[PDB]
RNA sequence: AGCUGCUCCCUAGCAUGCUACUACCG
RNA sequence: GCGGUAGUAGCAUGCUAGGGAGCAG
């Protein structure tokens, strides 16, 4: 504070007090001027020291308001993200096989573990070594889960394409050896 | 939170007691709050005294209370007034310049949009203030249209005839063809799905959506929307090209469109096409003409109603191949001759009500007269192509306004584009018309038709006119002439070949009753767009300004290839427009 | 973080608002920021007030507020000014000596490199400061060159002829052979790989890299690099050897290199070779001659462009077995007569743009005029050989400067090595030339050729001279003479053996339109290096200083084994250079 | 990239408390 | 001279909060 009502009173009080001190009139003049400048600094104390809690509290409030606004924007952002994800993953399951197996239930309830088994259009097989490959995904087509699948594309642990003519018993020690087969459901 | 409209500086406050709670800055908010009586502001939390069961909602009598804002008799020992310094305590209190001239937004807020100065300010103010005024108009109409009564049908008299019942406290609005009802069918759980209908007095005659059974207890209600704020203005700040950009001229000339070749280059170098075109001058023929100006171009067809997109379509079955074309309909009764739920294509017809968001080249607008500041701006708020057409004219009737009771809106302040043909000037017009003989061209030119247009083929000398005064006894918002429909009774049967014509009346009650003696089809000039007939009848009924004025008269006269009847009661446009006059029987 | 440039003391501060954010110490940076307008400094964190959405970016108004730097109205109760005592608060505030004379760096920063005093300070300053001036030059030209328009071709007129279309707000820069365009081919996902081209007016004539199909919508843009800081200075603090170190002489004498035996010893005992060699004085024959001075030595070829390494190559197919030699090319259109992607070898041809990092013995520089302070220093910045050659002379044109409008750069202040031929003196020159008859040597000596050169073979009395003034109507940055190309029209056909000559004009539009009446091959003196022809034609065009200065003539006159035509308009070098004068038809 | 418990160091805030100095009054 | 209240400076205990780090199951 520099331009509040107490300042003018205090300043003029001490100016007149010290002008009269330069005059040097009495002994009660000193007492009176010092009492005035004791009670006028008792005005510049409340008005210049406790006036400053108001500003600090207002700044507390302003920072809290800023924080609340930011926290309110983040919620809308994450809500939009979640509902976009839900709607984008919805656009793949609304097929005609799902409707079939749901209309074959007696209440509309089915176990979840059978939904990929009877409706998924693509299958992925992970093979550790050659004997397991020879027992499961042999040739161009194979049978699994009461269905028949046809192979397209084989990769290795480095994600590099392997041809079906390289997977032999002699060339086995030269392959990165988890193999990942991708197959499509045959009609 | 974000920037305010009047200021474009960031803010966090709301005019709570005001209509549409717009963003206002600190100084902005103080001017709007102290100049007029909206005295409730909303921060990230509302400015409300949290004392248990308090009642104060004012801004200048509430004080701070530490964490909260506290009432005077409930405020803590030492507080800090929330509204001083000429500012309201909010975010970004430093970077706010404010404004002094606040009379504009104040008047826009406190108005009820019932008289002419309302729209005067709605037009002459700032363009973003025009967006705000359009949304304010829409909100006022939505809150005033549901405030009317509910149609509680309890009888079943016949098909297209029933009996109405309405509850206490609400009158029943004008049973007009301007505002469509909406019904829902009763069941034990809910009540839904009858559709949109249009009622009037009979017995009560109804214009039904589609044939079904009329149950008991179903309500018919003027249901409102949930309208949203706007983003883009009415039109883009304009510009003339240095080249034919995004386009390349054709190679041949067309017989149907050799009358518009001079209009090809004139907008090939700019965005908008401000058109001054009387009804039926080749108004829609250019929509297919400029369409094949360059068939590879992306042309956006807007519509006023599905009737407007039909008038856009009713000719597109021949000159247009349907290899890739569509029109939009959200989940009713109309023409759907093209693809459904197809948006980004060679051509998409659309009514603005459900247009998707894409980017295109050409935009063929349907007549601008109906379009307000809202609906015209919606199109470029969702589809921002970068050269436009604005086919249409203030030469005809706009979409009616509900409570426009005081001085009627002037023929210049319809919307944005409609002002700059008599402020800047028009560039588009066909020097040819398509129906009008000599009686409906040259004398009409002394009107707002600019002394500009000729006839298609020459005089018929068959338009009729009378000399009478009229007697009327009127219902809630309708008016029927017992004598003036009795004098046309003498004109019809005693002219045996006269009865190809359709008699028109803004008070369709006249056409409701004239079918009891004559039976001719009913029609009003509320939707005189699309109706283009050989023989027509019309009368003046009351001599007041509801139908006598320019956009109210001329919507009906420009109709015939041969002639129409003109039954006048007043002498203004009797002295203005002159036709064949005879003796009165 | 590290030491600063001007002061060499460790620091942690930058000029944020300045160009290339150099390191600057406490008082060091204070002088740089208070003497001029850069008032944003970057420490490990930037010097900005973290007040939510505040604005200020000054340095002398922000204060310390505990953990962070805050604004005045934002600062806490008691602070500590960040910018006082004549220092800015930062790392190593004690060990900082500062400087008083800061006008150098201030001028170098606030300058726009448009006029002559710009380069005067760019050379006459501190060598590290001149490296910084080089990088500032490169950054300024990069920023100003992408600021121009984008070439959006829409038509297909012919092959080597199309039509251009450019966007609003950006003008179209001079379509010159000096700055190469760059285009990318459109597809649905991205747009890449058309290459670098050169356009000019036609219809638009294009100079394409390699034959392909011209699609629709491809843009051609003057793309920019990602220029990097420099490490080594322009040249080394120099030295005279006591011995022939790392070298030993040859044993025999070579016929073609018997004229340069006195030039072998004189640099074998120092690093650099200050060359004063006019175009065509055995300029490159020593590049293969001094190469076989000792075939065991490692010689480094540099080039201004791929054409320069071609002139360095177009005679390396005969005297040089290709057992171990190569040239560098990064992932276009040019000669590749040696190994690719072979770097550490006996002989390394290279353009400075992609030279690897090694250490060798010889360095055969390519003509110095084109090289600025940046690219000449790049060589020793990556390959630090320890004795050099500097083939070339300021006797010809440099690499041109874009926005040099006020008085053009002087023939001394090209780059570093350039100045000490007329400040300390040259040691390098062949007392024999290779093309020049008596007409092109003796009178050219009163020019900056030092009264130094003789003729190769004697006089021809055949180089022509004109007497006229010329009439010009000029395009955006080009200018063609209707009459002065009409005066040569009489000289050509009336001297039937005159047309083995190529007429050149720095305003290549003249050569564009002269091929429509004569058909002679087009060429500009911008790349007059490498072109060495018997008959040549030249003209004056405008008498202004774009071509009138010494370095703008002397690239064109010194061409012929027999003779050259010179169509004069001005009188300065008409009085300076004399040839046979005749009657004007 | 998890759930808990314990410990060390630095900063800021508030309350409380201690102690010292100036002023008013009794 | 003492007591009280209003001020200014230093010290002490704990309580919340923010940041870095270590151990164990
Ligand atoms: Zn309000
Ligand atoms: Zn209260
Ligand atoms: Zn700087
Ligand atoms: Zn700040």
């Amino acid at each position: 504070f520099s331009s509040l009502p107490s300042y003018a009173a205090f300043a003029t009080a001490q100016e007149a007090y010290e002008q009269a001190v330069a005059n040097g009139d009495s002994e009660v003049v000193l007492k009176k001027l010092k009492k005035s400048l004791n009670v006028a600094k008792s005005e510049f104390d409340r008005d210049a020291a406790m006036q400053r809690k108001l500003e600090k509290m207002a700044d507390q409030a302003m920072t809290q308001m800023y924080k609340q606004a930011r926290s309110e924007d983040k919620r809308a952002k994450v809500t939009s993200a979640m509902q976009t994800m839900l709607f984008t993953m919805l656009r793949k399951l609304d097929n005609d096989a799902l409707n079939n197996i749901i209309n074959n239930a007696r209440d509309g309830c089915v176990p979840l573990n059978i939904i990929p088994l009877t409706t998924a259009a693509k299958l992925m097989v992970v093979i550790p070594d050659y004997n397991t490959y020879k027992n499961t995904c042999d040739g161009t087509t194979f049978t699994y889960a009461s269905a028949l699948w046809e192979i397209q594309q084989v990769v290795d642990a480095d994600s590099k394409i392997v041809q079906l003519s390289e997977i032999s018993m002699d060339n086995s020690p030269n392959l990165a050896w988890p193999l990942i087969v991708t197959a499509l459901r045959a009609n | 939170v974000g920037a305010c409209v009047l200021c474009n500086s960031q803010t966090s406050l709301r005019c709570g007691a005001c209509i549409r709670r717009p963003f206002l800055c600190c100084k902005c908010c103080y001017d709007h709050v102290i100049s007029t009586s909206h005295k409730l502001v909303l921060s990230v939390n509302p400015y409300v005294c949290n004392a248990p069961g308090c009642d104060v909602t004012d801004v200048t009598q509430l004080y701070l209370g530490g964490m909260s804002y506290y009432c005077k008799s409930h405020k803590p020992p030492i507080s800090f007034p929330l509204c001083a310094n000429g500012q309201v305590f909010g975010l970004y209190k430093n970077t706010c310049v404010g404004s002094d001239n606040v009379t504009d937004f104040n008047a826009i807020a406190t108005c009820d949009w019932t008289n002419a100065g309302d729209y005067i300010l709605a037009n002459t103010c700032t363009e973003r203030l025009k967006l705000f005024a359009a949304e304010t108009l829409k909100a006022t109409e939505e809150t005033f249209k549901l405030s009317y009564g509910i149609a509680t049908v309890r009888e079943v008299l016949s098909d297209r005839e029933l009996h109405l019942s309405w509850e206490v406290g609400k009158p029943r609005p004008p049973l007009n063809r301007n505002y469509v009802f909406t019904g829902y069918r009763v069941t034990k759980n809910s009540k839904v799905q009858i559709g949109e209908y249009t009622f009037e007095k009979g017995a009560v005659v109804y214009r039904g959506t589609t044939t079904y059974k009329l149950n008991v207890g179903d309500y018919f209600v003027l249901t409102s929307h949930t309208v949203m704020p706007l983003s883009a203005p009415t039109l883009v700040p304009q510009e003339h090209y240095v080249r034919i950009t995004g386009l390349y001229p054709t190679l041949n000339i067309s017989d149907e469109f050799s009358s518009n070749v001079a209009n090809y280059q004139k907008v090939g170098m700019q965005k908008y096409s401000t058109l001054q075109g009387p009804p039926g001058t080749g108004k829609s023929h250019f929509a297919i003409g400029l369409a094949l100006y360059y068939p590879s171009a992306r042309i956006v067809y807007t519509a006023c109603s599905h009737a407007a997109v039909d008038a856009l379509c009713e000719k597109a079955l021949k000159y247009l191949p349907i290899d890739k074309c569509s029109r939009i309909i959200p989940a009713v009764e109309c023409f759907d001759k093209f693809k459904v739920n197809s948006t980004l294509e060679q051509y998409v017809f659309c009514t603005v009500n459900a247009l998707p968001e894409t980017t295109a080249d050409i935009v063929v607008f349907d007549e601008i007269s109906m379009a307000t500041n809202y609906d015209l701006s919606v199109v470029n708020a969702r589809l921002r192509a970068k050269h436009y057409v604005y086919i249409g004219d203030p030469a005809q009737l706009p979409a009616p306004r509900t409570l426009l009771t005081k001085g009627t809106l002037e023929p210049e302040y319809f919307n944005s584009v409609c002002r700059l043909m008599k402020t800047i000037g028009p560039d588009m017009f066909l020097g040819t018309c398509r129906r009008c003989p000599a009686e409906i061209v040259d004398t009409v030119s002394a009107l707002v038709y600019d002394n500009k247009l000729k006839a298609h083929k020459d005089k018929s000398a068959q338009c009729f006119k009378m000399f009478y005064k009229g007697v009327i006894t009127h219902d809630v918002s309708s008016a029927i002439n017992r004598p003036q429909i009795g004098v046309v009774r003498e004109f019809l049967t005693r002219n045996p070949a006269w009865r190809k014509a359709v008699f028109i009346s803004p008070y369709n009650s006249q056409n409701a009753v004239a079918s009891k003696i004559l039976g001719l089809p009913t029609q009003t000039v509320d939707s005189s767009q699309g109706s283009e007939y050989d023989y027509v009848i019309f009368t003046q009924t009351t001599e007041t300004a509801h139908s006598c004025n320019v956009n109210r008269f001329n919507v009906a006269i420009t109709r015939a290839k041969v002639g129409i009847l003109c039954i006048m009661s007043d002498r203004d446009l009797y002295d203005k427009l002159q036709f064949t006059s005879l003796e009165i029987p």
